[PDB]
C-alpha cells in the first residue's frame, strides 16, 4: 500500500472520491479567492456558522 | 552559467490555486490513465 | 523519504529562477528591440552576466560602447576584404 | 469532448473553464437548441398518442423547426445542417416506405 | 545545468568578444587587448545606483522619437523587472541598455540634432568610495 | 478576486458580485481585502459589468426562447422577440458581445500569468468596451420599447446606425450588414 | 467560509461559570474546570435531534405541568421560528430549551451549601 | 451612482441581520418565557452561539446542569460562611 | 487496466471486471482510485463486455462444438442450434465480431502508442458498437428464445433486417447473405 | 501452507487507527491507545447472536428508516451471505454491521469542536 499510496499522492489526488484531498494552494490574494471570502465572512457576521465546503481542483472541476 | 540556464524553458501551465509559482505542476491524471505502470501497480 | 523533498523543491526553485531569468531576457531583449539595440540574445546574456558579476556601469557603459564600435570596425574590416 | 479531454491531459498549457465554456459555445448553443427542438417534437407529444400520431407530430414539428432554422440565417448554418441531417435520416424510414410502396405496390 | 556563479571578467569577456566579432579569440586578440586595457582600470564610482534616472531617460528618448506608446510598453517592462529579484544591479543594466541602444529613427534613418543638456545624471563623487 | 470578478463579467454572480433583477449586476458588500477607493472603482467598472449582463439577460430573451408559434407570425415580433429581424438583431449582438467575451478571456488569461497586476489594468483594457457597450444598450433598450418589428427594426437600427460614435459606428455597421444580408435574402426570394 | 469571531470555547465556558457562579472567571476556576470536564465528557445522543419532535416534546411538557397556556405560546414560538429560518441547529436549541424547561409548580431543589464540604 | 451598489447593500444587509437578530432573540426569550428557561438575552445570545457550534444539546443540559448546581452550592455556601 | 478492460472485452474476465454465468462480465465493486462518475462509464463498458461474453457463449455453444454425427440430424435441430443455418448463424455473428475484435486491436495499438489515454477516448471510439451490439444480442436472444428452426429463422432476420439500425441493418445483411448462400446450395441441390 | 501474515490484532489495530485517522501508526498513538484502552474492556454480548434474527433486525431498521427498498435488498443480501457460507461468525459480523448503520434521514448532530479537546 505505500507504493500505491505514493503512486495515489502522485497520480492526482482522491478527491474525486468522498476522501478529503487536501492540496496546498497558493495563499495570495488572486489564488486563495476562497480562504480570503472565508476570512472575510468569518470576520463580518457574529452569528455567521461556517459551513463545511470541500475544495476542489479547478483541474478537477 | 547564468546564461546557459537561461536557455531552460518551463511548463506554461498556470492554475488559479497557484500564484507563487504558475509554472506548472503537472496534474498527473489517474481514472485508468496513468498507464501500464500505474495499473500493475492498481492491480 | 524526508530528505528527497527538500532537493526537488531546491530544483524546482532553481528552475523557476531560470525560467525568471528567461522571461527577464525575453523582456530586456524585447526593449532593445523596440529601441533598436542590436544586441543578440548570446550576447545580451554575456552582457547580463558580466553585469551581475558587478562590472562598473560607467565602465560597462564604455566598455560595451568600445566593443560595439570594435565589433562595427571588425564587420565592416570584414565587409571590406570580401 | 475527448479533444479537449486530451488536450488537458497533455497539461502542457493553462486551461481554465472560462476557455473551455467559450470553446463549446457554439457546441452549447447548438445543444440548447437541439433540446428546445427535442422537447417539442418528443416530450412534448402525450404518451398516450399513437406511434402514427406522435411520428406525424414529430414530422410536422420537423417541418416548421426547418422553416424556422432556414429563417434564422447563418447563424444557425451549424443547426441547419443538423436539423437537415435529421430531417433526412427522418424520412429515410418514411421515403424507404414510400419507396416500397411505389416500386413493389404494397404499403409494407 | 548551469548554475550562476562569478566567473573570471578574463572569459566573459573571450566569450563577448568571440560572439561580437564572430571570430575565435585568437582573431580578435588585439582588439581583445585594447579592450582590456581600458575595462581593467575603470570602476564606477560616479555612477548613481538609481533606476528612476535610466527610467526617465529612456522615456525622453522615446518621446523624442514619437514613441510614446513604446515608452509606455518600456515602463511595463520596466516594472515587471522590478516584480521580479533575479536583477540586483538594475541601475548599471539599464544604463548598459541605454547605451548600447541604437535609435531605429538614428521612425527614419537619423535622428533631429544632439543638443544635450545639462539635465543627466547624479556625480555621486561626493562619497568616500 | 480577478477570477471572480471575470466569472461576474461572464455571467456567473458571486457573493462579491451580487445580482439584482433591478440594479443589474452590483457589488454584494464590502470586502475586508479591498480599500474603499478600490471598492468604489470596481463597482464603477461593475456598472459596465452590470451593463453586459444585462444585454446578456436581453439576448436571451430574444434568442434564448423559442418562438411561440403564434398564428400571426407578424404579431409575434411585437411582444416577444421574434421574427427574422428579431433572429437577426440577436444574432448581432452575440456577434458584437463575442469581442467582448474574448477580449475578457484575453484579460483572465493576462492576469494568470501576472500576480502582480491590479484591477486598474483590467479597467484600462476594458475601458473602450465600457464606453462602446452602454450605447448598444440604449439602442436595444429603444428597439423593445418601441416594439420595432420586421424591417420596420432595420429602418430604426439604419436611424441609429447613423451615429457618432467611430467604434459604436463600426458595430452598427456590422449589424447593419447583418440585417442586409437577411434582406437581401429575402429580397432574393422575391426577385 | 463564514466564521463568526467566536471567542474561543475557553473564553465562553470561563463567562459561563462566572454568570452562573455570581463570581468573577477567576473566582469560578473550579467551576470553569468543572464545566470544561462536563463538555469533555461523553454524553448520550440528545434524546431528540428533531426541531419539530423537540419543539412538541416542550409543549406536551407545559402541558402535562398544566401550562397549556406556555405550551401553545411555545408551539407557536416554535413555529414562528421554524418559518423564520434564523437558528441554524434548531433541532438542538429546541431539545436544550425544552430540556431546560422548567415546572413552576415543583419547588426547585435548592443545591444544599453542604456540596462546598468536599471541595477542601 | 456606480461605486455606491457594494458598499450600500453590505449596509442594508448589516441593519437586516441586526433587526433579524433582535427578533430571534425576543422569540427566544419569549420561548424560554412559557417553557421558564431562565435565560437572559446575554445568556441566550451566548447559548445560541454554542448551538450554532455544534453541542450536543444533551450534552449542553448536563453540563448546564452541572454548573448550575455547583453556582447554586457555592451561593448557598457563601449565604452559610457568613 | 485498459488492457485489463479489452481483455475482459476479449474474453479475459479479471478482479476488476468479474464474469458471472448469470450477470456476465460485470465490474466486481466501486474502486477508489476512479471517480463515481467514471465508475459509471466503468460499468457501461462492463455492460459493453457482458454482452460480448454473452455473444461469444452463444458462439461456443452452437459453433465452438464438433457436430456430434447424431444418426438423426432433424433432431438435433430442436434442443440444441443445429442445422446448415444455425452454423451459418454462428458463422455471422463470429464474422460480426471480427469487424469488433479488429477495432478492439486499433484501441489496444493506440493504448500502446499513447500510455496516457483515457477511457474517453474509448467510449468514443467504441460507441459504435456499444450501440450495435446490444441490437444483435437482442436478435440472437430472441432467436434462441423462440426457437426459431431452419429457414424459418431466415424469416425472423428478415424481419430483423427490416431494424432501423443502418449498421445493424447492413450486419444483418451479410448474415442473410451467408444462410441464403447456404439455403441457395441446398435449392440448387434440390433442383 | 503460509496463510498470509495477517498480523495479529494489535498490529491490525493500530493499522486501523492509522487507516482512520489517515496518518502514520506512530502519528495515531493516543487513538491507537484509547482503542487498545476500548479493545480490552468487557463487552457485553451483541444484541442478537441469531443470523437470522439479526438479519431480520437490520431489515427492520432499514424499514424504520423509511428505506423499504434498503430493506428488501438487506434480507435479500443478508439470505445470500448466508447460502455464500464464508463468514464463520454469522452473528457476529451481522450485529457489527447493525451496529455500523447510519441513518441518512436524521440530519447529523454535527459534532462540537470541543470534543477534540479530549482526544489528546
Amino acid at each position: 500500500p505505500d507504493d500505491r499510496s505514493w503512486l495515489e499522492h502522485h497520480v492526482v489526488h482522491q478527491y474525486w472520491t468522498a476522501r478529503p484531498s487536501q492540496f496546498p494552494h497558493s495563499l495570495h490574494l488572486h489564488s486563495n479567492l476562497a480562504a480570503v471570502w472565508d476570512q472575510h465572512l468569518y470576520s463580518s457576521d457574529p452569528l455567521y456558522v461556517p459551513d463545511d465546503r470541500v475544495l476542489v481542483t479547478e483541474t478537477q472541476v | 552559467l547564468w546564461e546557459a540556464a537561461l536557455t531552460y524553458e518551463a511548463s506554461k501551465r498556470r492554475c488559479w490555486e497557484r500564484v507563487g509559482c504558475p509554472p506548472g505542476h503537472r496534474e498527473e491524471p489517474y481514472l485508468t490513465e496513468a498507464g501500464r505502470d500505474a495499473f500493475d501497480k492498481f492491480c | 523519504m524526508a530528505s528527497s523533498s527538500g532537493a526537488g523543491a531546491a530544483a524546482a526553485a532553481a528552475a523557476a529562477n531560470l525560467n525568471a531569468v528567461r522571461e527577464t531576457m525575453d523582456v530586456l531583449l524585447e526593449i532593445s528591440r523596440i529601441l533598436n539595440t542590436g544586441l543578440d540574445m548570446e550576447t545580451l546574456s554575456i552582457c547580463v552576466r558580466l553585469c551581475e558579476q558587478g562590472i562598473n556601469p560607467e565602465a560597462l557603459s564604455s566598455v560595451i560602447k568600445e566593443l560595439r564600435k570594435a565589433t562595427e570596425a571588425l564587420k565592416a574590416a570584414e565587409n571590406m576584404t570580401s | 469532448l475527448a479533444e479537449i479531454e486530451k488536450c488537458i491531459i497533455n497539461n502542457d498549457t493553462t486551461i481554465t473553464l472560462a476557455i473551455v465554456v467559450d470553446k463549446l459555445a457554439p457546441r452549447l448553443s447548438q445543444l440548447k437548441v437541439l433540446h428546445k427542438v427535442f422537447s417539442t417534437g418528443v416530450a412534448e407529444v402525450p404518451p398516450d398518442t399513437r406511434n402514427v400520431v406522435r411520428a406525424s407530430h414529430l414530422l410536422n414539428t420537423l417541418y416548421k423547426a426547418i422553416l424556422e432554422y432556414d429563417n434564422v440565417g447563418e447563424a444557425s448554418e451549424q443547426t441547419v445542417s443538423l436539423l437537415f441531417s435529421l430531417w433526412v435520416e427522418t424520412v429515410r424510414p418514411y421515403l424507404q416506405t414510400v419507396d416500397e410502396w411505389i416500386v413493389h405496390g404494397h404499403l409494407w | 545545468m548551469a548554475t550562476p556563479d562569478q566567473k573570471s571578467p578574463n572569459v566573459l569577456l573571450q566569450n563577448l568578444c568571440c560572439r561580437i566579432l564572430g571570430r575565435s579569440e585568437a582573431d580578435v586578440a588585439q582588439q581583445f587587448q585594447y579592450a582590456v586595457r581600458v575595462i581593467g582600470s575603470n570602476f564606477a564610482p560616479t555612477v548613481e545606483r538609481d533606476e528612476f534616472l535610466v527610467a526617465e531617460k529612456i522615456k525622453k528618448e522615446l518621446i523624442r522619437q514619437r514613441r510614446e506608446a513604446d515608452a509606455a510598453l518600456f515602463s511595463e517592462l520596466h516594472r515587471k523587472l522590478h516584480s521580479q529579484g533575479v536583477l540586483k544591479n538594475k541601475w548599471s543594466i539599464l544604463y548598459l541598455l541605454l547605451s548600447l541602444s541604437e535609435d531605429p529613427r538614428r521612425q527614419p534613418s537619423k535622428v533631429s540634432s544632439y543638443a544635450t543638456l545639462f539635465a543627466q545624471a547624479l556625480p555621486r563623487d561626493a562619497h568616500s568610495t | 478576486m480577478i477570477h471572480e470578478l471575470l466569472l461576474a463579467l461572464s455571467g456567473y454572480p458571486g457573493s462579491i458580485f451580487t445580482w439584482n433583477k433591478r440594479s443589474g449586476l452590483q457589488v454584494s458588500q464590502d470586502f475586508p481585502f479591498l480599500h474603499p477607493s478600490e471598492t468604489s472603482v470596481l463597482n464603477r467598472l461593475c456598472r459596465l459589468g452590470t451593463d453586459y449582463i444585462r444585454f446578456t439577460e436581453f439576448i436571451e430573451q430574444y434568442t434564448g426562447h423559442v418562438q411561440q408559434q403564434d398564428h400571426h407570425p407578424s404579431q409575434q415580433g411585437q411582444g416577444g422577440l421574434h421574427g427574422i429581424y428579431l433572429r437577426a438583431f440577436c444574432t448581432g449582438l452575440d456577434s458584437v458581445l463575442q469581442p467582448y467575451r474574448q477580449a475578457l478571456l484575453d484579460l483572465e488569461q493576462e492576469f494568470l500569468g501576472d500576480p502582480h497586476l491590479s484591477i486598474s489594468h483590467v479597467n484600462y483594457f476594458l475601458d473602450q468596451f465600457q464606453l462602446l457597450f452602454p450605447s448598444v444598450m440604449v439602442v436595444v433598450e429603444q428597439i423593445k420599447s418601441q416594439k420595432i418589428h420586421g424591417c420596420q427594426i432595420l429602418e430604426t437600427v439604419y436611424k441609429h446606425s447613423c451615429g457618432g460614435l467611430p467604434p459604436v459606428r463600426s458595430a452598427l455597421e456590422k449589424i447593419l450588414a447583418v440585417c442586409h444580408g437577411v434582406m437581401y435574402k429575402q429580397l432574393s426570394a422575391w426577385m
